[PDB]
């Protein structure tokens, strides 16, 4: 994460081991358009929620 | 009935994605994708009638009432 | 979370038993199960075509 | 469907042109227009 | 020109697009790739060549 306004230009990193994963039993790359719909779980996107 | 996508049934007796009940479009043959959810009613190519009722821009000032409140033809709106 | 089908697999039958002919662009998981008393169960994370 | 010679015509600017890749469809399920075609990767590929 | 239904759109998630990717060959060994993309280029919007 960092800030970019060339004076305040800091920045941040964390060791952190991020590689893709796919939810089902085939590997992706990106969600098919088609397909079958199974259940998962996503970090739902409205800042109002409460985890 | 128990079905694959773990998302409601409406009228149309088959499961549907309960986030099209938002999307801006009615997909079950009810009226359903508008009952359960806050919804923006004029997306950015949309025009607002002053009441808040909610017609395609380009319906505004085009010739012919739209809205309830004939704001899609208000002169001084234009 | 939408999630491909892998192509049908073909299937080729003999004497007390078959041959799967499996073609899949990326890593899909493959299983099997018999259902005896043993369940020999097996999966395979299956690539490309194979049988 | 996925041998060499999965496709095979007379030349490459015939029409007569055959296969066997084993394409099936399935149910347009999604709500957009789509048409999800599925098939052996090319024999051509798997020979190559 | 049209507009198509690419899997993948700016955000994750399919969408309808002017610039739909229709297909890509990679077979030239210089690595270089060809796309064939539902949006035009190099022609005016009455359809004038103009690069
Ligand atoms: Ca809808
Ligand atoms: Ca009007």
């Amino acid at each position: 994460v960092s800030i970019t306004s060339g004076a305040s230009e800091n920045s941040c990193t964390v060791e952190k081991k991020i590689r893709r994963k796919f939810v089902g039993r085939e590997e992706y790359l990106f969600p098919p358009v088609q397909g079958k719909l199974v259940k998962c779980h996503v970090y739902d996107r409205l800042k109002e929620t409460s985890a | 009935a128990k079905c694959e996508p773990s998302q409601f049934q409406c009228t149309n007796g088959r499961c549907i994605t309960l986030l099209w009940k938002c999307d801006g479009d009615e997909d079950c043959v009810d009226g359903s994708d508008e009952k359960n959810c806050v919804k923006k009613t004029c997306a950015e190519s949309d025009f607002v009638c002053n009441n808040g009722q909610c017609v395609p821009s380009r319906w505004k000032c085009d010739g012919d009432p739209d809205c309830e409140d004939g704001s899609d033809e208000s002169p001084e709106q234009c | 979370c939408p999630v491909p089908l892998a192509h049908t697999p073909t299937v080729t039958k003999w004497f007390k038993g078959i041959t799967l002919h499996l073609t899949a662009t990326r890593p899909t998981l493959l299983t099997t199960r018999k259902l005896g008393l043993r369940a020999d169960a097996t999966a395979e994370w299956i690539t490309g075509t194979t049988s | 469907p996925g041998a060499f010679g999965d496709i095979q015509a007379s030349s490459l600017d015939a029409t007569d042109i055959v296969a066997r890749t084993d394409i099936r469809l399935l149910k347009p399920s999604v709500k957009n227009i789509h048409v999800p075609y599925t098939q052996a990767v090319s024999g051509y590929e798997m020979w190559k | 020109p049209y507009l198509g239904f690419c899997p993948y759109c700016r955000h994750s998630a399919p969408c309808f697009s002017p610039i739909k990717i229709e297909n890509v060959w990679d077979e030239s060994d210089d690595g270089s790739i060809r796309i064939q993309v539902s949006a035009q280029f190099g022609y005016n919007q009455a359809g004038t060549a103009d690069v």
